[PDB]
């Protein structure tokens, strides 16, 4: 007989996938998170003094 | 120790024993697949004969799978060992787990 | 019909072992050329460049311009 | 190793259940004190 | 009957099965702790307070983790269900003084916590270091009552350690010599002779602080002629032999968890392995001072530290190989307590391999005091000594209690840890590296990025540990009876049944010479 | 100081901290290809379902498993120890620099000719001239002659504490009643910093070292200014 | 019935009540410390005497009245008591070491020499040697007590063990009287903190070896030790010849090599 | 001569991270030397070496707290 | 003598799945928010 | 190294109590005399309030805080001298 | 010098270690104190394992020397065999206030 | 003195069903409960103690 | 057929590929046709039919090799809900973002971060490779 793994494991591979890679991309880049990436090839350095 | 044929000979002798035991039937094959290796047609050919004087087919048919199974991923070392044995197999009247559809999962 | 020829049959995994050992070693070397070149050679590099015609007073004057110090203006 | 059938079985939502009840135990007590954390620093 | 039997027992399951709840509950207040260090981390500027209240946390953390988790779970919870089963004896030697280590635990918990709820708690470091430590710098009663909390663990593990070397050698079957004896029996004893050596050495360093702070002795104090380096060696003596005893019966446990789910009936080199845990016992009393490379100690000395430091890789590598080598050929049955023992496999030899690197006194000056000393010793306690208890704990619950698990919450539960430890840790190497320091509330800006990333990791071992209780909750809440188990004939500990009954082996085993 | 994103060590100021560099390069990769090769024979281990499962003798494979082991632990011990030796050897300072620990600061004391001596704090983060770096700019650095070896004493007037500038390689606990030695010599100028290194209570985060490396004459004249 | 040699204990209240007056001695040490009151001390001291004595009280009922001390039961009470006395050997190690660290390197603040400026020692040829004299003296007397007892003669066994115990009440008496009369206390920097925090714990040790021995003398009297079977008296021979041995390192290390 | 004197050079009684001693018994060995100089009539200025030795080497509270004990009557160590 | 089997070898009963939810949910739920509320203590002082 | 006694031959009691009165006791009589010649006051040293003696930092949880535990008057001086 | 007055064990010594030394001076071992020697252990001579009940755990060591130990039941009735190196056993039970 | 071992030693082994640290008889019981009240009062003497100590005092 | 808890120190029943011939049959009770079958197996083998040689397998033993080996769906389960889970962290961490973390410092603010910059270029922070080495003080940019 099919057990729960052959009737539901494609459902919970591919939800929690979507899931976790939504949530975390959402946590990521849009909630203020600093990530305070290198400068390097990013930041125009600016007069300090 | 001992070269291949001596391990094969001693196998084959302690299959052969005429009044060997289930028990010894069972020592001997549960032994013996502990081993690198698959065993030999004749070791099997003397195995199979243990269980026909032992009136157990069952046996005979699970010693053929095990052999399939101590052949891991080399898918071309049980249809050779069932080649070599297809006339003891025929004259015993042992089907192979294939005929008996003992293959299916 | 034809018969299938005889497989070996012994020794299965200990030949598997010594085959695999000896490509887990071939990586190794393999890798400390990597390694060696890509991050250790390179780092060695990077330090004699620099320091070859490196200028320490001229360092020091740029960084003193700039403002950097408080002993030096 | 092999075992009986449960005894007592567990569907699954009743697995849902005991799993958010003991989740909750751990994230309540805890987010309650987080969250007043300003209170009891400014006092 | 409930008083007599819990709280007055002379029976090795029950005590054995106290240690293991009091070490579960433990194991909450730590994992509580680690996640108050990680929030207080997990961005830059102040989230609680300074680094008072901060090192309070830290020092009650890793006292928790090692004293009232690891030790109780390894020692007197597996400790005494499996060893006197493993030796076919009827309890330990001595059944109610073992009662008493265990009841020694909760007053012991009961005064480091309340050293954190009086005055300002002892924010001064698991090592405890005057003078921060003394009458001075920390006024008032938190570090005494953290000093009598650890005498009180260090008579319970002293009295311990007696009780389980006096079994192991005088209770086993009278054919049966110490070299047919299972590798986890072996590794109870070594620890066992490790805490009753190293443990009165700690206990006259805190005896010595304790009157630096109320009897105005001045062992520590340069006023008086002291010297608070002494204490750092007084300290250490034990400190690194402790780190020996933590992992220690976590070796034996993941050589008998390898062994069984390869099929084996044996592990490989198990005279390699006696040998190994002999020698790595023995060369951890001759290492201390690899903790005290930056405090001014002369040339030579450091020389010897570095080298003697690093030989103890020799029989550690044997026991890694030859778990390699009992792998190698088995029939491997990928249970969740096998996938817990090859994430120890992987994670700890992580882990000592940068002990290595902090073994050369010469980088360690750069590396001592920075997060990447705790990189490795989170492999080597978080990933090994962990680990190594939740392998011990999937394998053995269903002997302990009668009931199976569910393994695909259990594998769940694996990969959901597995990775959250490697996202908490595997960052503070470049921390350490580029070089923040430890006992740190606040960083340079410069250490967001890796602070940030492994703070998330600790959250998700917060979900590993909330669902593991869940997943205990579920085997006792559905009843799965057990019904056969595998391999019996090498491994005793099983064969009485699930759960034992209260008594085994009235009647001994029979066990010839020939 | 460290920058945003860094894995490794921060860039070598002294030659002895490129030494350490090089010989780190050198033990990460043996401890590269170990846990690589550990990781392989493992999955090696587990990926085939052929069997092998009687008992198997360890003698000779165990000779393998302790001589390669030795040999690589000497191979990483015999430039360990030169460098250790290295740093130990004779190297006549120009200039003898004291530092005393504090709850929560350091002091500094270039006592040679004068007496010189002063307190560096941590600049407050609500203080910050703009582009400063928030908890490792102080008010007073430790101004320092440039291409000279200089001895630095290190103790304390109270908890331990420890004085350390990674990018020259360097930690020295700061222990009361005790006065440890270093030596310290930059191969160029500029600003190096480090953070106290041994607990030492409530604001141990924040009290941090900041040299300040120039010319000899430039360091003179600030030692003159300082009195 | 079982048919192996051990002994399965009854189920006990002394372990519960051994772990809560440790926890009540040390918060009560603490509240003494901190809190200015001795109350919950004495509570804990008391509950520890009272749980000590019914404990060995039992274990005399279950061996001497219940006959559970067969020959494998004594050989784990051996093992046991020589590995509790090789962990306060240990325990000792950590305050010779402490001794030695400060003694062969002394601080500026000593005066840079050993013994410190303005520290007079007790001279090691007056009171300890006579303390020395004491204690191997009883090393011999308990000897004696041993040897008669094998050879089953009652008057003899309790006559040596008086003698023994006699000797160490002697040398107790004797310290007690040195502490008073010394001219450097505790408080005295380093050597006053090694001097007494060591000679004190080995002090205990001798009250409590002391103690040992007349609980041997008293069942003695009683009849319960057989000319074969006398673990009770064994242990504490042990014992006191441990605290001798401690004596001795004491004696040449801190009063004469250290004077 | 040894004027041009730039700091205490390496000494071989004290070869090792910790320079407690090397302030110390410089420290020592100055007032030992001034002792001896003013009492016997002498001059001070052939103690100058120690002295600055132990100005370069000795904590500036360390020297202090010398110099109050040693007018105290409290300094233990012999001079 | 006492109750061998089980569900009977432990301090804590597990007859009923929800009373021994509720128990355990205290029990470890208590070891969590006790440092929790130690750091609020803390913070409530001073 | 035998040391000079001579004995042996059979054993056990009846040596060890001829070694306690024959040698040992004998001895602690000996040093019991050697100390009750040497014994009685001698003469207390000048205080001086030695930085390094005399510690306090905190006060005993005893009497007023200031005496040591078996604080003798004759020869204990407190941090500012001998008592009255 | 030299009265009596100590008692001795055997006026003395009660419960299990009077019974133990009461069975040691008659060469027997009812608690199990001594490792029992084997015999051949073939089917004709098998190794004899007394006990109280109707079944107890055998540990074989196959070979002299072997670490690892082999555990089995074995029960009333017929001979059986270590599952590793086949060697005989059987069980002979019953009763122990002799 | 007289050996009166022998009667310790029926007096223990009586088949009463008592552990041996009320075998004796009813003094055990007695110094048992006077034991185990002083232990468990003083233990919630030391949490009242805590409770007192945990905060700044008046 | 029914294995009991009270069984636990019998003989018993177990599939194992690296045990193949356990050490008791899988059924041993027997009905009238079962018995007869047992009977027909000590004639030869050949008169036995194919279902009769599977009904004496299935006396023996429980499962095939085939179906004790077979493989499963279970991975998808474990990896799928695994992901949930670290997938519900990610919750828990927006939640501390929002209601338990203030402001970061200032230090982080754009500007602010542009002067630090130039002024970690304008001492040479990591000249040699790790920062400063990355840009172009010739052309005032960073190194391509
Ligand atoms: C379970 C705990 C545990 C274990 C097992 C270890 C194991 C080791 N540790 Fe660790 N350690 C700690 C817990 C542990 N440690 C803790 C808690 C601290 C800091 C305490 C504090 O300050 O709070 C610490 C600190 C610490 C320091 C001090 C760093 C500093 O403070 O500056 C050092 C330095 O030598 C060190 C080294 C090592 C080494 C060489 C090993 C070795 O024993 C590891 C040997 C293992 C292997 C090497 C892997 C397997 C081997 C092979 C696969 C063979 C091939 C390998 C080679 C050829 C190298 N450790
Ligand atoms: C006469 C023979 C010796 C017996 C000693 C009698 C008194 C107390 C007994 C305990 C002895 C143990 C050592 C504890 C430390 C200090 C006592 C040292 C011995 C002693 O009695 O030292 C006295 C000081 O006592 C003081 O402070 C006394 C303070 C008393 C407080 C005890 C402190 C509690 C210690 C906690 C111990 C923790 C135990 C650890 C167990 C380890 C777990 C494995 C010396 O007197 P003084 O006036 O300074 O100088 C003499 C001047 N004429
Ligand atoms: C000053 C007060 C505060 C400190 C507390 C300590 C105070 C004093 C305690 C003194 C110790 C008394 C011990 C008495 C033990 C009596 C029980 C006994 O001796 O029991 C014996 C077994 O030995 C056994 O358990 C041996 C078990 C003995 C171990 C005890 C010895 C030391 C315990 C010391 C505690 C150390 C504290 C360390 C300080 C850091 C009984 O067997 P037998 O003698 O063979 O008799 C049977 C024959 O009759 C049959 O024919
Ligand atoms: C380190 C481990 C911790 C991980 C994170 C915990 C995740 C939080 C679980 C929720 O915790 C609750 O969160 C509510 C907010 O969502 C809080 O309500 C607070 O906020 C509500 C909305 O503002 C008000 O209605 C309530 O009265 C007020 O208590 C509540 O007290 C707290 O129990
Ligand atoms: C049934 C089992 C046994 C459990 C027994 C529980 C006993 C409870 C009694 C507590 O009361 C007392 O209060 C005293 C004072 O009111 C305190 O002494 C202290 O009290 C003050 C605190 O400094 C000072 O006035 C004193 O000098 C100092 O000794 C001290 O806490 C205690 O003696
Ligand atoms: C009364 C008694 C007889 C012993 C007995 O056989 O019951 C005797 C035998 C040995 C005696 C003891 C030992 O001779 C040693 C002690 C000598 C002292 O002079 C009196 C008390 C002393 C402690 C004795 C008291 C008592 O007279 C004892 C105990
Ligand atoms: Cu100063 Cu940390
Ligand atoms: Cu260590
Ligand atoms: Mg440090
Ligand atoms: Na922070
Ligand atoms: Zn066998």
């Amino acid at each position: 007989a099919p057990d729960f793994h052959d009737k539901y494991g494609n459902a919970v591979l591919a939800s929690g996938a979507t899931f976790c890679v939504a949530v975390w991309v959402y946590m990521a880049t849009q909630i203020g998170i600093e990530w305070n990436p290198s400068p390097v090839g990013r930041v125009t350095p600016k007069e300090w003094r | 120790h001992e070269t291949d044929e001596e391990f094969d000979a001693r196998w084959v002798t302690y299959f052969n024993k005429p009044d060997i035991d289930a028990w010894e039937l069972r020592k001997g094959m549960n032994t013996l697949v502990g081993y690198d290796l698959v065993p030999e047609p004749k070791i099997i050919d003397a195995a199979l004969r243990a269980c026909r004087r032992l009136n157990d087919f069952a046996s005979a048919v699970r010693i053929l799978e095990v052999v399939k199974d101590k052949a891991g991923p080399h898918k071309e070392i049980y249809p050779y060992v069932i080649q070599e044995l297809r006339p003891t197999l025929n004259e015993l009247g042992i089907s192979t787990p294939e005929e008996l559809g003992l293959d299916k999962v | 019909s034809t018969a299938l020829a005889k497989p070996q049959m012994r020794g299965l995994l200990a030949r598997r072992l010594r085959f695999h050992i000896v490509g887990a070693f071939m990586v190794s070397l393999g890798f400390a050329t990597f390694y060696k070149f890509a991050v250790a050679e390179k780092r060695k590099k990077a330090y004699a460049d620099f320091y070859r015609n490196y200028d320490s007073m001229k360092d020091f004057e740029e960084m003193r311009k700039a403002g950097i110090f408080q002993s030096a203006k | 190793i092999t075992a009986k059938p449960a005894k007592t079985p567990t569907s699954p939502k009743e697995q849902a259940i005991g799993l958010s009840v003991t989740f909750l135990s751990f994230l309540l007590p805890a987010g309650w004190v987080l969250y007043h954390l300003d209170n009891y620093k400014k006092s | 009957m409930f008083i007599n039997r819990w709280l007055f027992s002379t029976n090795h399951k029950d005590i054995g099965t106290l240690y293991l709840l009091f070490g579960a509950w433990a194991g909450m207040v730590g994992t509580a702790l680690s996640l108050l260090i990680r929030a207080e981390l997990g961005q830059p500027g102040t989230l609680l307070g300074d680094d008072q209240i901060y090192n309070v946390v830290v020092t009650a953390h890793a006292f928790v983790m090692i004293f009232f988790m690891v030790m109780p779970i390894m020692i007197g919870g597996f400790g005494n269900w499996l060893v006197p089963l493993m030796i076919g004896a009827p309890d330990m030697a001595f059944p109610r003084m073992n009662n008493m280590s265990f009841w020694l635990l909760p007053p012991s918990f009961l005064l480091l916590l309340a050293s954190s709820m009086v005055e300002a708690g002892a924010g001064t470091g698991w090592t405890v270091y005057p003078p921060l430590a003394g009458n001075l710098a920390h006024a008032g009663a938190s570090v005494d009552l953290t000093i009598f909390s650890l005498h009180l663990a260090g008579v319970s593990s002293i009295l311990g350690a007696i009780n389980f070397i006096t079994t192991i050698i005088n209770m086993k079957p009278p054919a049966m010599s110490q070299y047919q004896t299972p590798l986890f029996v072996w590794s109870v004893m070594i620890t066992a002779v490790l805490l009753l050596l190293s443990l009165p050495v700690l206990a006259a360093g805190i005896t010595m602080l304790l009157t630096d702070r109320n009897l105005n002795t001045t062992f520590f104090d340069p006023a008086g002629g002291g010297d608070p380096i002494l204490y750092q060696h007084l300290f250490w003596f034990f400190g690194h032999p402790e780190v020996y005893i933590l992992i220690l019966p976590g070796f034996g446990m993941i050589s008998h968890i390898v062994t069984y789910y390869s099929g084996k009936k044996e592990p490989f080199g198990y005279m390699g392995m006696v040998w190994a845990m002999m020698s790595i016992g023995f060369l951890g009393f001759i290492v201390w001072a690899h903790h005290m490379f930056t405090v001014g100690m002369d040339v030579d000395t450091r020389a010897y530290f570095t080298s003697a430091t690093m030989i103890i890789a020799i029989p550690t590598g044997v026991k890694v190989f030859s778990w390699l080598a009992t792998l190698h050929g088995g029939n491997i049955k990928w249970s969740p307590a096998m996938m817990w023992a090859l994430g120890f496999i992987f994670l700890f030899t992580v882990g000592g391999l940068t002990g290595i690197v902090l073994a050369n006194s010469s980088l360690d000056i750069v590396l001592h005091d920075t997060y990447y000393v705790v990189a490795h010793f989170h492999y080597v306690l978080s990933m090994g000594a962990v680990f190594a208890i939740m392998g011990g704990f999937v394998h053995w619950f269903p002997l302990f209690s009668g009931y199976t698990l569910n393994d695909t919450w259990a594998k769940i539960h694996f990969a959901i840890m597995f990775v959250g430890v490697n996202m908490t840790f595997f960052p503070q190497h470049f921390l350490g590296l580029s070089g923040m320091p430890r006992r740190y509330s606040d960083y340079p800006d410069a250490y967001t990025m890796w602070n940030t990333i492994s703070s998330m990791g600790s959250f998700i071992s917060l979900t590993a540990v909330m669902l593991m209780v869940f997943i205990i909750w579920e085997a006792f809440a559905s009843k799965r009876e057990v019904l056969t188990v595998d391999l019996t004939t090498t491994n005793l500990e099983w064969l009485n049944g699930c759960p034992p009954p209260y008594h085994t082996f009235e009647e001994p085993t029979y066990v010839n010479l020939k | 100081m460290a920058y945003p994103m860094q894995l490794g060590f921060q860039d070598a100021t002294s030659p002895i901290m490129e030494e350490l560099l090089h010989f780190h390069d050198h033990t990460l990769m043996i401890v590269f290809l170990i846990s690589s090769l550990v990781l392989y024979i493992i999955s090696l281990m587990l990926t085939t379902k052929l069997t092998h499962t009687s008992t198997m003798d360890a003698q000779e494979v165990e000779t393998i498993w302790t001589i390669l082991p030795a040999i690589i632990l000497i191979l990483i011990a015999l430039p360990s120890l030169r460098i250790l030796y290295m740093m130990d050897e004779i190297n006549n300072p120009s200039l003898t620099v004291k530092t005393m620990g504090h709850q929560w600061y350091w002091s500094y004391e270039y006592t040679d000719y004068e007496d010189l001596s002063f307190d560096s704090y941590m600049i407050p983060t609500s203080e910050l001239k703009p582009g400063e770096l928030r908890l490792l700019e102080v008010d007073n650095r430790v101004v320092l002659p440039m291409e000279m070896t200089i001895r630095m004493l290190v103790s304390s007037e109270d908890v331990l504490h420890s004085w350390a500038v990674p990018s020259l390689g360097l930690k020295t606990d700061a222990i009361p009643g005790r006065l440890n030695q270093t030596t310290l010599m930059s191969s160029r100028p500029g600003l190096y910093y480090g953070q106290c290194s041994e607990i030492c209570g409530s604001n141990h985060s924040f009290m941090p070292i900041v040299l300040e490396l120039v010319p000899l004459k430039y360091f003179e004249k600030w030692s003159a200014s300082m009195l | 019935h079982q048919t192996h040699a051990y002994h399965m204990v009854n189920p006990s209240p002394w372990p519960l009540t051994g772990a809560l007056s440790a926890l009540l001695m040390t918060s009560g040490l603490t509240m003494w410390f901190h809190f200015n009151s001795m109350t919950l001390l004495m509570i804990g001291l008391t509950t520890n005497m009272l749980t000590m004595y019914q404990w060995w009280r039992d274990v005399i009922r279950e061996s001497t009245f219940q006959g559970h001390h067969t020959p494998a039961v004594q050989k784990g009470l051996r093992y046991g008591m020589i590995l509790f006395i090789i962990s306060e050997v240990l325990f000792f190690t950590g305050f010779f070491w402490a001794f030695y660290h400060s003694s062969l390197a002394p601080t500026p603040e000593l005066g840079g020499c050993w013994p410190p400026t303005g520290i007079h020692p007790l001279n090691p040829l007056e009171v300890p040697l006579l303390n020395t004299s004491v204690l191997l003296a009883s090393g011999v007397s308990i000897t004696w007590a041993h040897h008669s007892l094998m050879e089953g003669d009652r008057k003899h066994m309790l006559q040596a063990l008086f003698i023994t115990i006699t000797l160490g009440v002697y040398f107790t008496l004797l310290q007690a009287s040195e502490y008073y009369e010394a001219p450097f206390t505790i408080s005295d920097g380093v050597y006053g903190s090694t001097f007494f925090v060591a000679t004190g714990f080995h002090g205990l040790h001798v009250i409590i070896g002391s103690t040992f021995l007349i609980v041997c003398f008293f069942r003695q009297l009683k009849f319960h030790f057989t000319s074969n079977h006398h673990f009770g008296f064994e242990a504490a021979a042990w014992y006191w010849h441990f605290v001798d041995v401690v004596w001795l390192f004491l004696y040449v290390s801190i009063y004469w090599w250290g004077s | 001569k040894i004027k041009n004197y730039q700091t205490a050079p390496f000494d071989s009684r004290f070869p090792n991270q910790n320079q407690t001693r090397n302030c110390w018994q410089n420290y020592l060995d100055f007032h030992r030397c001034e002792k001896a100089m003013t009492a016997k009539g002498g001059d001070v200025s052939v103690c100058e070496w120690y002295r600055r030795v132990y100005k370069s080497l000795c904590p500036i509270s360390w020297v202090s707290t010398w110099d109050d004990r040693r007018a105290e009557g409290t300094f233990p160590g012999k001079i | 003598h006492y109750e061998e089997g089980p569900g009977k070898n432990i301090p804590f009963s597990v007859e009923n799945k929800w009373r021994l939810l509720a128990m355990m949910t205290l029990f470890f739920g208590s070891g969590f928010a006790a440092p929790f509320f130690i750091v609020r203590h803390q913070l409530l002082k001073k | 190294a035998s040391a000079a006694k001579g004995d042996h031959g059979g054993t056990g009691a009846r040596t060890w109590r001829f070694l306690t009165f024959g040698l040992a006791l004998p001895s602690v009589a000996l040093c019991t005399l050697n100390s009750w010649l040497h014994s009685g006051h001698r003469e207390r040293p000048a205080f001086i309030p030695y930085h390094h003696l005399r510690i306090r930092t905190k006060p005993f949880s005893w009497g007023d805080g200031n005496h040591t535990f078996f604080h003798n008057p004759r020869v204990n001086p407190l941090p500012t001298g001998y008592e009255k | 010098a030299s009265g009596g007055g100590v008692p001795t064990d055997e006026e003395q010594a009660t419960g299990l270690e009077r019974e133990v030394m009461l069975a040691a001076r008659k060469g027997q071992d009812p608690y199990n104190i001594l490792a029992p020697k084997a015999t051949s252990g073939t089917k004709e001579d098998p190794n004899l394992v007394p006990s109280i009940t109707n079944k107890r755990i055998v540990g074989c060591i196959c070979e002299e020397d072997n670490s690892t130990v082999i555990w089995f039941w074995l029960h009333k009735g017929e001979a059986q065999r270590c599952p590793s190196c086949g060697t005989h056993y059987k069980l002979v039970p019953h009763q122990l206030a002799h | 003195f007289e050996n009166r071992v022998a009667e310790k030693q029926k007096l223990f082994q009586e088949d009463n069903g008592l552990p041996v640290h009320l075998k004796g008889g009813a003094t055990d019981n007695i110094l048992y409960r006077v034991t185990m009240t002083l232990c468990l009062g003083g233990t919630l003497y030391s949490l009242y103690c805590l409770g007192w100590a945990s905060f700044p005092h008046k | 057929s029914v294995v009991k808890s009270e069984d636990y120190a019998l003989p018993s029943y177990v599939d194992r590929r690296d045990y193949p011939l356990p050490d008791v049959a899988h059924v041993k009770n027997l009905s009238a046709s079962q018995k007869a079958l047992k009977e027909k197996e000590k004639a030869s083998w050949s008169s036995l039919s194919i279902d009769e040689k599977v009904e004496l397998y299935r006396l023996k033993f429980k499962e095939s090799f085939a179906e004790m080996n077979r493989s499963t769906n279970e991975w998808k389960t474990v990896v799928g809900a695994a992901m949930f889970f670290i997938g519900f962290t990610a919750l828990l961490l927006i939640w501390e973002k929002h209601y338990v973390y203030g402001p970061i410092p200032h230090t982080f603010e754009e500007e602010w971060v542009a002067k630090q910059t130039k002024r970690m270029l304008d001492m040479k922070v990591a000249p040699i490779q790790g920062f400063s080495a990355k840009w172009d003080y010739d052309k005032n940019e960073w190194k391509k």
